[PDB]
């Protein structure tokens, strides 16, 4: 087919030509934002349409052309398909980057390092989008170290300050952890099956898929930011604000699990792999969900609710429903890339305090940036019919009605309640209270680009998650019938987090200076596992690196093994045999004695 | 253009003049040098220090290299490599070390206890299975397409 | 193949008999057209080899080697001045006449037939590389440095000799052909264990392995630049070629032989990453990333799987242009502040604005960029010693994140957050370092695009 | 032009002179001409040869 | 162009579809506008480019091999009958390896054409591939990198006698 | 670890002590008026036994504060978004390119920027020329074979300009 084929080839080949303008530029731009801004949104409106012709009709395709390295049975080419999720989620990330283009148009328009900076975050988009259109495997691959080595750059924007390099490389320490899950995956694909090719890999089914599904939870549990590989996600919030925005709510971050949505006919079996999948989703859930409460950021908290809703992706590929976890992706990436628009818009106009403590009074100082910190911490949760009702809420109805571990249903019960109770206390603290900032105050948003953005995604935000929610062919059962008590229970847990996080909020007015008792600790200093893994593992490893490798094993031990005997055999036995004084008796009595020693001791005439 | 006697052969012994000499050398205060000592393991006679100093140092005393806590004539502690900021900080922290790990391995042991626990003892609804029409949806399965015709029929209730 | 051995003899005394300043313009420019004619080699088709003589042959895992010879020639035959550019005119013409003789040699030596030549040829490879480190070390320990080198080199190679002696009396000749079309298995006594251990020892000293591999930093830090160069690039992937070679014979013994090799190799990777983690001392984190590398490799070659020979000639190929590259920022950045260490030279993103670019692109060559060419051999590497044993890609992918963490450490220590503020003497970046890292970086990502030259024999 | 300066033709009549030898030791070594089992035609057109 | 008998399409299924409600169908507006705007302009330039290259008329001509007789019938050393031997023999391996490259690449069609019923219309060519890679599994397989032709006749004969084994215990 | 003194005093480390109370006093607690309530309660628990005539009970108490403050202070405290660890912490260090550099341009880049460089190159004339006798005399005048401190003496003897200022003065300007 001519026009569906077309364009999807011109939507990935539109977002290569301002990088032939930054390389033949040789007499400098001046518009090159306004040429990337332009260039995104001709590559979403012609995004929109094979989109639209796949609801209308249907038909699938792949595209497969030139082939490098036929070598042996297999063979790899530039081979990318668009499907359900392939082109469903394109034009979402295409239109949360667009809005990020406008949004970094104005936050990073006092840095003279502006172009630099559009080439890293275009590079960015450009991997990550032939990341999600690929079924090649390998090419998965060059799409996951791509993002990784652009947020390695991108955290590490702020050249100077020890904390953005510092958060880089344990960005990109966690990603290599993925990437030795991932290419463990690999290996057993091209060993038990021939290939590493999506079409052939899901036309077999596979029974003995331990390995490789051990191989992709340890692959995603590094990319997703999750329990054991996790605490690298406020550290990256540690970076710029639009660099985070895209980063951290729409790409970059779901590429984890979106490999887990790419293989559910092989995760159709074992349920070993759905135990392990949803055990560790509600792990993360509870645990990033408890370690969000007493949080005095603004980045910080945004980033431990990602980690809380990919928690529950996690739990909504354990049940086994993945095109809901898909739905989740496209609202969550709407809804946080607005939310984190909306910080940045108020940190830059307050002079970067940034911090939650010293932040109160905004509601009326222009409400348009708490009209939209409303909509989005009210859409957060369970809000009966907005955006955020209709994939949490089916996540906790399929994972509800399900055989489970019993537990899990528990943990993302009571991590629910808790992010009802941080969006509110982040509400409280950043719009209600009594104004703590100080004065000279210059709050400003009489400017075009950021109200443009923000409504954009207010606009995306109200409607898109009906639109792209209802239209869709239903790819599993929905499940539809429920007790009472088990659909109601979403808005009862919303609404009795709503009631506990107020009551908290009327004892903060209070004035009794109660002393902590530990459980505070334990929530407030990120948990204990940051500390205690970041002090002993780089001290450790380097102590013994210090002791073993650097001064013992290669140098002292082995320069004395190979080079010091040898040589000092060498110098004695010459001290030995050239220490000799001239007297002409010792050396003819030598003589007698090799005579007499060649005669009758060891027989040279016999 | 150096002097080679500014490097550092040998311990510490004896008392007075290579104590004094290392000293004078290492820009230290006499009781303030200190060898490892000699157990073998090399180190020469480099100096022991307090051994964290690079969280401390507080950073308003405005010394020369702002970005490694240095000052052009400290003697330079011999594991600097792994102690600059963005490798190791050894901060006094908020609350413990001991009482801190005891508390992260109980709430993970925990946490996974908790999860054997569900893993044996799980939730379902209640519910039969799932009734597949043309027994139990052959011929979508993995195949053998006239091999078994598997005689199984569901019932209306 | 005397079409490239007879010029590389004709550009010598070219730089005798050319006059004062225009020596260095005529072997550059001739040196460059000598490439052009080397990569109008590439004839190598299916069935067989191809024969440029009784004498000369070459198999498709000599080509990209040979190509990479004579390219890296003119890239060193400039990168060599301005540490030398005030010394004596005799002085200057007898080191670029010894580079001429070095790159002869390599080339007798990748087109070498019998393994006799080769043998021969191999260590006229060593000859002239002590004269250059110990005659332009620059440093008080670079005798020592060449003299390990010598007797390491030597004292491994050595009964090679005697082995290859035995071969040539007891089967014929030792063409590679006639080698092979009549190997016969050789059983597990113990005088062919003898034979295999002296063999695979010598090409083991020569790589190195981990329990012999101190050979290799004192000769990369304590050496000029084209010596580093040559001597890593060139020397370790030849030492990898002529054991590529030579394991045609001794098919049934490697299996009962070979698992210790493979054990000193696997953990003395991991450990020689870990090792240059924390030192100091720049140009010495190239050469124990180099000895990582090579041990990749020697696990590589010593299983004997088509997909692992790939890999090895991939990754061969691949870690000879980025450590060359990264030895040549390093000297940059040396003939900029006369240090030779690693935290002082601090700063340089503020300054030199363009050489990040060059920085950050060869530590993401170095760091398994996924369509570079260095992550196609790890990768076919990883696969294959996969298919040898479930559990050791463990090993594989820790050496993975240990390299990543080193390299980008590299990349984030020197060039990466606050000028010292006294080192006031750098200048802006000239043409000749920025041309050097274009002649380095530009073939590694044509070849990204089209990496079906560089697969060797089984492609 | 060539005495003006005769140091920039060494190389390139050394090239010349190399491919003029390996091209005169293969016309040394034309034994089995039409011996092998496969390349084996009937000579055609004109005069003798196949391959110099 | 190809054969249409080794590489095989199915004939074609196509609806028409019936459009109940009119808002009508900003894709048809939106195909036709793409027919106008790149189909007829690409046709002329195509149509240019043919003329052109029918001006002149080019040919290439496959390279044919013939039989060489065996690695069978070569004796002890005779290094002129086993260069042949051997050069044929590898010449069948490229060939066999792109017969699997064929047989797979069918396979991924099959999967990727039937759509999300794979095991309808997928039986025969999975049937044929299993046959096939059975086939590559015993023959070609564990021998490792120094394959020349004699460790896969060795292989022969081993595997040959192991089942001539077999089949005593069997008799 | 201070420049002009070796110990702090007894006094300034109470001062220390106060200021780094009340500031983890502030970031723990929020409206900032029971924050006031609670800050003139320090001010007086500091008033009760501020006269006490003792030094080793002036210690005592000193000693018993620190353990009964790190006991109660806030594991994240405000720091301020230039202090060290804060949130900027020289955020605008990519731009603070020394002055001893900008005089390796190309002198057409020198040719557009005409009087700048002029008064670039009277200003380090007047460092060239006031160098030597001035600034060395003056440094090696007055101090003792050992200096045992680190203030330096200004200039006031007759004319020019004090000693070691050049790093000092053309520093960047930390927001450019
Ligand atoms: C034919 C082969 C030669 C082609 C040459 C084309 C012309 C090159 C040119 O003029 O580039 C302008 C550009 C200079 O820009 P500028 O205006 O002078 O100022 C930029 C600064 O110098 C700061 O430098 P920078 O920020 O431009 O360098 C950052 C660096 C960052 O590196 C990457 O992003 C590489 C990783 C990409 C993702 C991998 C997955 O490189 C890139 O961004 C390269 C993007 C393309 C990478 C993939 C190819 O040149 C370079 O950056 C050097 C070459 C970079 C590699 C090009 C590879 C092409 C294939
Ligand atoms: C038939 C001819 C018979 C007479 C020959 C001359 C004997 C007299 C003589 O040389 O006396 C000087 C001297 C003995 O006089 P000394 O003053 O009692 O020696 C004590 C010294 O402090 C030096 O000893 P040390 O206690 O300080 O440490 C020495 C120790 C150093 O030991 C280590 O570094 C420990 C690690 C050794 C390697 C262990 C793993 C090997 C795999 O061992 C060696 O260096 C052995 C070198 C020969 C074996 C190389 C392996 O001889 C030697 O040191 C032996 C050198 C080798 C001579 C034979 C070479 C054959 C080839
Ligand atoms: C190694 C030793 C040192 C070598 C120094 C010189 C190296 C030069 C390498 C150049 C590689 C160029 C590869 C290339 O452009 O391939 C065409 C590449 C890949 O194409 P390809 O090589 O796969 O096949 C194209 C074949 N035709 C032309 C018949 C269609 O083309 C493009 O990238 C398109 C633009
Ligand atoms: C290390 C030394 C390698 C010497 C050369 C290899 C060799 O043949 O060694 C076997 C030699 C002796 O073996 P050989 O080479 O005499 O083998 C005789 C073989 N048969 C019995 C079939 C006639 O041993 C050594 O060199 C010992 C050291
Ligand atoms: C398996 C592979 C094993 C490879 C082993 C290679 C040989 C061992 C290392 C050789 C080099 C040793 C060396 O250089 O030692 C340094 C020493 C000279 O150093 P120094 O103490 O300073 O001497 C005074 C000079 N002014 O030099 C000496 O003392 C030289 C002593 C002789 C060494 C000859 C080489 C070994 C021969 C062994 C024969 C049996
Ligand atoms: C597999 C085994 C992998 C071993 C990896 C060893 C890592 C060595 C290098 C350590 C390093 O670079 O540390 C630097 C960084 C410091 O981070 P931090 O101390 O928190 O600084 C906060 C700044 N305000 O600290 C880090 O980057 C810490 C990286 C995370 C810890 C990795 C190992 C523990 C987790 C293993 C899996 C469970």
């Amino acid at each position: 087919m001519n026009l569906f084929s077309s364009l999807t080839l011109v939507t990935l080949i539109l977002l290569t030509m301002p990088i032939a303008a930054i390389n033949f530029n040789t007499h400098k731009f001046t518009n090159y934002p306004l040429y990337v801004k332009t260039t995104i949104s001709c590559a979403f409106i012609t995004s929109m349409i094979p989109t639209m012709m796949f609801i209308h009709t249907g038909q699938e395709m792949i595209i497969s052309n030139w082939h490098w390295l036929t070598i042996q049975t297999l063979k790899l080419s530039l081979s990318f398909k668009m499907d359900f999720f392939s082109m469903m989620f394109v034009p979402v990330a295409l239109f949360v980057t667009w809005s990020i283009m406008e949004f970094s148009m104005w936050y990073m328009h006092s840095d003279p390092n502006i172009n630099q900076f559009f080439k890293y975050l275009l590079l960015f988009l450009i991997t990550m989008l032939i990341l999600v259109t690929a079924n090649n495997l390998f090419q998965l691959f060059i799409g996951w170290e791509g993002v990784g080595i652009m947020s390695f750059l991108l955290i590490g924007w702020w050249y100077g300050r020890t904390d953005a390099n510092t958060a880089a490389l344990q960005a990109i320490l966690y990603n290599r952890i993925g990437d030795i899950g991932f290419i463990l995956a690999m290996a057993w694909f091209l060993i038990n099956l021939n290939t590493w090719d999506l079409q052939q890999i899901f036309m077999l089914n596979p029974n003995d898929s331990n390995l490789p599904l051990m191989g992709l939870i340890l692959a995603a549990t590094g990319k997703s930011a999750q329990f054991g590989l996790h605490p690298w996600l406020p550290s990256a919030m540690e970076g710029p604000t639009p660099v985070s925005a895209l980063l951290h709510s729409s790409t970059m971050v779901v590429a984890g699990i979106f490999l887990l949505i790419r293989f559910y006919p092989l995760t159709e079996n074992n349920k070993f792999g759905q135990s392990i999948m949803l055990c560790l989703g509600a792990m993360t859930t509870l645990f990033t969900a408890m370690c969000a409460l007493t949080q005095n950021d603004i980045k910080k908290i945004i980033a431990f609710s990602t980690s809380s809703q990919l928690g529950l992706m996690m739990v909504t590929i354990g049940i086994n429903q993945p095109h809901l976890a898909f739905l989740h992706i496209c609202t969550h990436a709407f809804f946080k890339a607005m939310l984190f628009m909306c910080s940045g818009s108020i940190i830059h106009s307050l002079n970067d305090e940034q911090d939650i403590r010293k932040m109160g009074g905004l509601f009326k100082a222009m409400p348009f940036t708490t009209t939209a910190l409303i909509i989005g911490s009210l859409a957060l949760t369970g809000m009966p019919f907005l955006t955020g009702f209709y994939s949490k809420d089916l996540i906790i109805e399929s994972a509800n009605t399900s055989y489970t571990n019993a537990w899990a249903l528990l943990m993302t019960l009571v991590a629910t309640s808790f992010t009802a109770i941080y969006s509110t206390r982040i509400i409280f603290f950043a719009l209600l209270g009594q104004p703590r900032f100080p004065t000279l105050i210059n709050i400003n948003e009489n400017n075009p680009f950021l109200i443009n953005s923000i409504k954009r995604l207010l606009i995306g935000s109200l409607f898109a998650g009906f639109i792209i929610s209802n239209n869709i062919p239903p790819m599993t059962i929905p499940q539809m019938t429920m007790p009472h008590y088990l659909k109601m229970t979403a808005l009862t847990v919303t609404i009795l987090g709503f009631i506990l996080a107020l009551e908290i909020s009327n004892t903060t007015h209070y004035l009794k200076f109660n002393y902590p008792s530990n459980t505070f600790k334990f929530s407030n200093l990120l948990g204990y596992y940051p500390t205690i893994m970041h002090r002993l593992t780089p001290y450790m490893n380097l102590t013994m690196s210090q002791k073993s490798a650097s001064s013992l094993l290669d140098l002292i031990w082995l320069e004395t093994i190979l080079p010091k005997t040898i040589s000092l055999a060498q110098m004695k036995m010459s001290t030995t045999i050239t220490s000799q004084k001239g007297l002409i008796k010792l050396y003819f009595l030598s003589f007698l004695i090799t005579i007499l020693i060649s005669t009758t001791l060891l027989n040279f005439h016999e | 253009s150096h002097i080679t006697k500014d490097m550092l052969p040998g311990p510490y012994p004896k008392t007075p003049e290579e104590r004094a000499a290392a000293a004078k050398k290492y820009n230290m205060r006499v009781e303030d040098y200190e060898p490892y000592p000699d157990d073998g393991m090399g180190y020469g006679d480099y100096p022991k220090l307090p051994d964290r100093s690079q969280q401390e140092r507080d950073p308003w005393y405005d010394w020369d290299h702002p970005d490694l806590r240095l000052n052009w004539g400290e003697p330079m502690h011999w594991d600097l490599d792994m102690y600059i900021r963005n490798r190791v900080d050894t901060s006094p922290t908020p609350v413990n070390w001991n009482l801190m790990c005891k508390h992260l391995f109980g709430f993970v042991a925990f946490m996974l206890f908790m999860f054997w626990v569900g893993e044996t003892y799980p939730t379902y609804q209640p519910v039969g299975p799932k009734q597949y029409p043309y027994n139990n949806l052959y011929l979508e399965r993995g195949g053998d397409p006239n091999k078994e015709p598997e005689p199984v029929v569901h019932y209306e209730i | 193949m005397l079409k490239y051995i007879i010029p590389t003899m004709m550009l010598m005394p070219l730089t005798w008999l050319s006059k004062n300043s225009m020596i260095w313009i005529n072997t550059t420019l001739h040196s460059l057209l000598i490439s052009l004619t080397s990569l109008l080699l590439l004839n190598q088709f299916g069935d067989n080899s191809l024969n440029f003589s009784l004498t000369f042959f070459s198999d498709s895992l000599s080509t990209p080697l040979l190509i990479l010879t004579m390219w890296l020639l003119p890239l060193m035959l400039m990168a060599s001045q301005h540490h030398l550019s005030k010394e004596n005119l005799a002085r200057k013409k007898l080191f670029i006449s010894m580079l001429i003789l070095l790159q002869l040699f390599l080339i007798m030596t990748f087109t070498a037939t019998e393994l006799i030549f080769f043998y021969i040829m191999f260590e006229a490879t060593l000859v002239p590389t002590l004269i250059i480190i110990t005659r332009w070390g620059n440093q008080t320990e670079r005798l020592n440095a060449g003299l390990y080198f010598l007797f390491y080199t030597l004292a491994g190679s050595l009964p090679l000799l005697v082995a290859l002696i035995y071969i040539q009396n007891t089967m014929g000749s030792l063409n590679f052909l006639i080698l092979q079309y009549w190997v016969q298995p050789m059983p597990n006594s113990w005088s062919n264990t003898f034979m295999w251990l002296a063999c695979m020892m010598a090409f083991m000293v020569k790589m190195p392995l981990y329990g012999l591999h101190l050979w290799l930093p004192k000769a990369h830090v304590e050496a000029p630049i084209a010596g580093s160069m040559v001597l890593a690039a060139i020397l370790l992937k030849l030492g990898g070629y002529g054991m590529m070679r030579i394991t045609l014979l001794l098919n049934p013994i490697t299996d009962f032989m070979a698992y210790p090799f493979i054990m000193l190799s696997l953990w003395g990777m991991i450990m020689t990453s870990s090792i240059c983690l924390r030192q100091t001392d720049l140009k010495s984190l190239i050469a124990y990333s180099s000895v990582s590398h090579m041990a990749l490799v020697i696990v590589a070659i010593l299983i004997q799987t088509p997909w692992s020979y790939m890999g090895a000639t991939a990754l061969m190929i691949a870690h000879g242009l980025t450590s060359s590259m990264l030895f040549c920022l390093a000297n940059s950045n040396y003939e900029r502040v006369h240090s030779r260490t690693m935290i002082l030279a601090r700063g340089l993103q503020t300054l030199l604005p363009l050489m990040a670019a060059w920085w950050l692109l060869a530590s993401l060559t170095n760091l398994a960029l996924p369509p570079s060419i260095n992550l196609i051999g790890e990768l076919f590497v990883v696969m294959s010693t996969f298919s040898w044993s479930n559990i050791t890609i463990i090993l594989m992918g820790l050496n993975m994140v240990i390299t990543a963490l080193y390299s980008l450490y590299m990349l984030i220590t020197t060039q990466r957050g606050k000028h010292t503020h006294h080192i006031n003497n750098i200048l802006p970046s000239f043409t000749r370092e920025n041309a050097l890292m274009s002649l380095h970086m530009l073939p590694l990502l044509l070849l990204s695009l089209n990496p079906k030259i560089i697969l060797g024999p089984l492609y | 032009v060539v005495r003006d300066h005769w140091i920039h033709v060494l190389v390139p009549v050394g090239f010349v002179f190399g491919y003029y030898l390996d091209r005169k030791n293969d016309e040394k070594l034309a034994a089995f001409r039409n011996k092998s089992l496969l390349y084996k035609r009937e000579l055609k057109p004109n005069e003798e040869v196949t391959w110099k | 162009s190809w054969d249409k008998d080794v590489y095989p399409e199915p004939p074609r299924r196509t609806p028409a579809p019936s459009p109940q409600t009119s808002l009508p169908n900003p894709i048809t507006y939106l195909t036709k506008a793409f027919d106008l705007l790149v189909d007829r302009p690409v046709t002329l330039v195509r149509e240019f480019i043919e003329r052109q290259h029918a001006k002149n008329k080019y040919y290439y001509y496959h390279r044919e091999f013939r039989r060489v007789p065996d690695i069978t019938e070569c004796h002890e050393k005779d290094v002129l009958c086993m260069f042949e031997a051997e050069m044929q023999w590898k010449r069948d391996y490229k060939v066999d390896q792109e017969i699997v490259n064929i047989i797979q690449e069918r396979l991924k069609a099959c999967q990727q054409r039937e759509g999300e019923s794979h095991r309808q219309n997928c039986a025969k060519e999975l049937q044929q591939f299993t046959q096939v890679v059975k086939a590559y599994q015993d023959r070609y397989h564990d021998l490792g990198a120094h394959y020349s032709a004699r460790k896969c006749l060795a292989k022969q004969k081993q595997r040959m006698l192991a089942e001539r084994k077999a089949t005593k215990e069997a008799a | 670890f201070l420049p002009s003194a070796a110990y702090l005093t007894h006094q300034q480390k109470v001062l220390q002590l106060y200021k780094r109370a009340l500031r983890h006093l502030e970031s723990r607690c929020v409206h900032r008026d029971k924050y006031r309530y609670f800050a003139c309660l320090l001010r007086a628990r500091f008033d009760e036994h501020k006269n006490e005539k003792d030094m080793v009970k002036a210690t005592q108490l000193l000693r018993e504060a620190e353990k009964e403050f790190w006991h109660g202070q806030h594991p994240q405290p405000y720091i301020f978004p230039e202090s060290p660890g804060g949130t900027s912490y020289e955020r605008y260090e990519c731009y603070k390119v020394p002055e001893w550099c900008l005089d390796d341009w190309h002198p057409s880049e020198k040719a557009m920027y005409p009087d700048y460089f002029a008064k670039r190159e009277q200003w380090k004339k007047l460092r060239r020329e006031s160098w030597e006798r001035e600034v060395k005399q003056l440094q090696e005048e007055t101090p003792v074979g050992g200096p045992r401190t680190e203030a330096l003496p200004p200039a006031r003897k007759q004319g020019d300009l004090p000693p070691l200022w050049w790093h000092i003065v053309t520093r960047p300007r930390e927001r450019p």
